[PDB]
């Protein structure tokens, strides 16, 4: 679960450069 | 691009803006009205010529302060995810 | 919900401005913040309509003069005015009384007024228009189309007030700035709007309402209408002789005068002599036949000052 | 993005310096820098178009002359300017109003000048033309050539104005440089060009605009155009006696103007009695029956300065 | 609390600071000037008598922008550290 | 944090209201709610304490009268004074400027009054005794009594402002309120007190402060305190004429004056022609060796209204 | 790094307003935006001081006074100017000359200015100061004060200039606002400071500089200082004629001056005969034994006008 | 390694809050 | 900084230079000599109002194509040094 949460954090910060 | 129309202040202005920024043109409206509103009864008797100077620059400084915290945490959170990143 | 009662009458009046000279009398009243009272621009020139201070304009005419002005064609107006008829009669809908503002000798004031003038009375609207003449150093074709569009414009009003802009020069005094003397005259309208508004919804002892109103602009002529404020000892007569003088309107008689509405307001120390001078003051001028309404508002908002608010209608 | 409001009109205005002299005129006003407004240089000569600091040019006629000059034949003139009328209408087109100089009496301006003209009023398009006389050594043959082309050219603009070159000798005094002089005779042009582009574009309190242009130049006949400047105690008086002076122009009347249009320009200072005096000026020459069109603009930017602009036309 | 003058946008201007915010107030005021120069370079001829209205105006909708992000991001952060402190 | 300036100084101005009429007199300020201003009110007479609408109360002389009046008696108000001067001097400290009200003729404010200017000015404070005779009818005894207690006043004030009682009958009409008559009276004291504190704190373009003040009351005499508010034409002469009327003063001959302090208040449209004539009237009086201030305070506020403020001080 | 010559010369210009109508005079030039000047405001008043635009501030006496004014008192003004002498000093130090501005006849100006001119002559700077007198009806001991503050002044001032307060109500003409008055007397002021740093920074063909001002300002007296614009054929004769008038100022006779410096400033194409015309208006009042000085400034930037600064000193 | 980082967190979510 | 004083293509020109740029500013004065020298003759008969001008913008053009070679090979030469580096 540990692997998964990194992945996803660069997705909100995906959302968060763009904002 | 259809210039719009306000009354800020007891101050009649015309702007135009594009049609999707109309509804934040309002907010901000009211955030000036209420700023510069409470900015009459700080003083009884002043020079209101200026008082929508010190309303902008009251709001200068209360965008700087949180303009910093946008490079602040975006810097801290980046380590933080590239060095999670490369250790796993 | 425990509920203080409201005392406030409810009334709808709009202030329209045609062509430059009514859009700047309009914006007067507009940068001295009167309330209560919508405010309008009507216009063919787009330029001028984005310059006023007036928020809600209404551009007329955009197909046939392409947002330009009407280049001192009354034609032009009129058919600038006829072409945009219903954004004219949308905005006006639903409104007790309007006051229209123009500059007559021009092409779209003096051939655009009788238009709005034309839609108010036949959607039924009490009408009153304040107009200027042009100056004499303008011309005599000047003059003359603004004296046949104030012929056109008497047609379709219930009360019509003329400022001759030759005036500002004999009266204000060889100094005065550009801005303050077209202040001075646009005061005109001002204290107008602004005093058959305070009649109208005010309350007051001897009440006086919109009906009282009606029934002296139910006949077409000159009208002359302001406010006057006094305190001290002489202060009933001096503000009834302050409501009563117009210097900048046309000369007039008001012996002529077939309606006359008087509102007097002050605190509730008002002595009876007072309100006795008031009224003398009145019936100097009116006439036998004349409908007098005198009104009266005992204030406690007020102070030791007194204001007497007169309207005249039917004058020649 | 919230944007404050351009209160500047759009208009489009086109110079076109037909022959050697129109050519030199123009590029004085380039060399001036005058803004908002396009330069043109038409011409016959190869050699003067590379010549001139005009950055467009338009080579007529080159495959009638080769690249030369007309040679003081009105006919060849005439005849370039017909053979390449499709890019003097495609440089020409959209525009809301031409002014075109020419140099009277050789033979491109002469022939080529009403060509222009014919050009742009088929377009649709408010023509003023500045041209001058040649000079008195000049020969009777010059100035019988000259005259004919400026018979030709009124039947195509709407306004004409003529500058003799022969005043030059008369009113500058002796002594002074030929390069000062014709930049004398170049001002003319330069003061008429500005002065209704700045009218036009400019917002003002008593608005004034393209349609009031449009409306005193709908009469044919020669016109005068320029505009005086003054500061101090007699600033009203001095610039508007300066703008309707007119030394280098040929005599004329200007009581027989059926159009004048006048706009003042100063700072929010500018007193009544000034506007009154400049009026005054106006109506001291203006007929009963010509439409007079006065304007105001209230300037910040003028500190302590008036400016007054006066366009009469239908002169003659 | 000692009053400073100020010159801004070719008009002077008197507030009293308290004298930790007294560089933040000049970079407030360097930021309004530069904006307010950005807003006259934008038009020809305008109303200047409405130009600082429109450059509060821009700054608050500039502020609401990056201000929501400041819950925004504080939310999402305050979550995701609840459900990793719960699980470890 | 950014805050925007404060221009209004800062006074502190205290009325007493000493006995029944001085309690009356500051009691009717009360309820006409003016700020700026610390109202109190000493007295022997618990009951007429417990009554009056003044907020903070002082029981004098607790100990010699035990909540009784001082019965007619001068040498009991006087005695009852000076028991309590300690609470007088506590609740009277830290004050620039003074304004003792007591109507005079009784015992307690004729014998005390004296001792609370004399409080006054032991502590250093600029005083001024607003005083009443006592009516015709009431005696020769009061009078005496009164007039006796006027000179001790006048021992220890700096300026002294006497209302005669029998001027009211004399001034105010048959058919007047005994209430009506006594706000005539008590509007003395208050227009006194509200102008004087409009001068101290309210800025100005040619500022008047609090030193002028003390500079034009620096010297023992009668003095005259007030305003006057006009519209219209004529509001300069008319607002100049109503400060320095004072129908129900005592007979002052305003020539005699040694010091004038004069405030005009009004719009930015202001003229200087109206600035002129209220100079002129107050040159109309005013003595050569006496120090005359003028000072002038441009208010946006103001609409189209001109408050002139007049105090003058050395009399007699 | 190659570097363009700078051609403009460096001069430290200090305006001091001194008391309520100085500051007034300067804050006037601080809302007209004049560049190159340094500008105070020294004042006894703290309301003033705050109310001013004028941005450094110097409050004297603050241990005399305590923020309040000098009350009409010339000794009080003269003692806080004496205890704050040093604040003066740095702050008027390091200066080439100074325009000292008061309006003289109060407590603060009149006994302040002395003292000004004193620490900046005796620092050994070049004094210039401008000063008003009261009006007719501020009395007579308001003129008496005013004139031995004047006496006071001119031991150490360079050069003075006087302008009647009741030259307003004379020359400005019935109608004129009170600000408009008072702004034409602060472009007195205004006028000769930028003149002087207009002529002393900037180059010219025949170039006048600081030295050239130090030697026409050797001789004590009063001066008259101002400048002068025009265009057209006239311009020459009209900005001379302009520079040399002085409406506002009181009755003085430039015969007898014992120094005169004029700078013309135009294009290329200033004329001889306009070079001429400037220099005889000049000699008619130039006495013979005066140091007369003309200087000229060709600039590419005055399009089409001519300037023309003249300076007068020595005068009675 | 993975324990303390939440730890940390917690302070750096607390320098935010009073900033 | 000590005012120098040159006379380049027949008119005389004030500079003023630090000490260190003298030579420099000699030898680009002799550059521009030459380069207006031999614009003279391009053309016998000119608008030599405007000669300098070409001979700015010449030596503009001539600028830009040797400016771009200095980023050109300073990039050429970083890839290639920075992967000579990652093998060995
Ligand atoms: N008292 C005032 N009178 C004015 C003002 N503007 C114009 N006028 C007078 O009114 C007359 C009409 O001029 P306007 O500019 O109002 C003409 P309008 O814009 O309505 O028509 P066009 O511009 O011809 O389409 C003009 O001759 C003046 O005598 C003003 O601001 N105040
Ligand atoms: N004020 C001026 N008048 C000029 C100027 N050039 C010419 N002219 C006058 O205008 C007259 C026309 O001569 P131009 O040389 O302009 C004739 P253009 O070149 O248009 O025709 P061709 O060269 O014959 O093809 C000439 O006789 C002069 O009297 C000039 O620069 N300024
Ligand atoms: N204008 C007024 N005059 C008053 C009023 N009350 C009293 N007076 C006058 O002032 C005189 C003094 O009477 P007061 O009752 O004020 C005496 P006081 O209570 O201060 O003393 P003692 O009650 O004798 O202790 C009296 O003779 C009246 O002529 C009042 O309300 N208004
Ligand atoms: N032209 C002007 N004259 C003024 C102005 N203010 C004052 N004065 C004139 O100058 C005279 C001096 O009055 P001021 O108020 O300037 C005196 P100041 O404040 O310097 O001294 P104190 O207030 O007595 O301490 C006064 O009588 C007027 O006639 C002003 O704004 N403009
Ligand atoms: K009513
Ligand atoms: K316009
Ligand atoms: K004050
Ligand atoms: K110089
Ligand atoms: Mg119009
Ligand atoms: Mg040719
Ligand atoms: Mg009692
Ligand atoms: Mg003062």
């Amino acid at each position: 679960m540990l692997q998964q949460t990194i992945e996803q954090a660069l997705l909100e910060q995906g959302r968060i450069s763009e904002r | 691009a259809q210039p719009v129309d306000l009354q800020i202040f007891g101050r009649s202005l015309r702007v135009n803006c594009p049609p999707e920024q109309r509804d934040a043109l309002n907010q901000a409206a009211e955030d000036l009205n209420q700023r510069l509103q409470d900015l009459k009864e700080r003083t009884r008797v002043t020079n209101t010529e200026q008082l929508v100077f010190i309303a902008a620059l009251n709001i200068s400084y209360e965008l700087t302060q949180e303009k910093a915290k946008t490079r602040d945490y975006a810097s801290s959170m980046e380590q933080r995810i590239r060095m999670l990143q490369q250790t796993i | 919900m425990f509920e203080p009662m409201e005392l406030t009458n409810d009334a709808v009046i709009k202030v329209i401005g045609v062509g430059g000279g009514g859009g700047n009398a309009v914006e007067h009243m507009v940068r001295e913040r009167i309330e209560g009272v919508e405010f309008f621009a009507v216009n063919t020139d787009a330029q001028a309509l984005r310059k006023t201070a007036v928020g809600q304009t209404i551009q007329i005419g955009s197909g046939i003069t392409k947002g330009l002005g009407a280049g001192a064609n009354p034609e032009v107006g009129r058919n600038a005015a006829d072409e945009d008829r219903e954004a004219l009669r949308a905005a006006l809908d639903g409104a007790d009384m309007v006051f229209i503002a123009a500059g007559m000798g021009g092409g779209t004031g003096t051939g655009a007024a009788p238009v709005v003038a034309e839609v108010a009375k036949d959607l039924g609207i009490l009408t009153v228009a304040v107009v200027t003449k042009p100056f004499n150093f303008e011309g005599k074709k000047r003059m003359a189309f603004a004296e046949q569009g104030i012929t056109e414009l008497s047609k379709h009003v219930d009360s019509l007030i003329t400022i001759p802009n030759d005036k500002l020069l004999k009266v204000l005094g060889r100094g005065i700035s550009l801005l303050d003397a077209f202040g001075a005259a646009n005061d005109v309208l001002k204290g107008a709007v602004q005093g058959i508004a305070e009649l109208i919804t005010r309350p007051g002892l001897m009440n006086v309402d919109f009906a009282d109103v009606r029934t002296v602009m139910s006949e077409m002529g000159y009208a002359m209408m302001g406010s006057g404020v006094a305190s001290g000892e002489d202060r009933a007569e001096e503000a009834a002789e302050m409501a009563i003088s117009s210097p900048l309107l046309e000369d007039i008689d008001l012996s002529g005068a077939r309606g006359v509405l008087v509102n007097i307001t002050a605190g509730f120390d008002l002595r009876l002599d007072e309100f006795e001078t008031v009224g003398n003051t009145i019936r100097a001028f009116a006439s036998d036949n004349a409908t007098v309404v005198i009104g009266t508002s005992l204030d406690p908002d007020m102070n030791d000052e007194l204001r007497v608010t007169v309207v005249a209608t039917g004058i020649g």
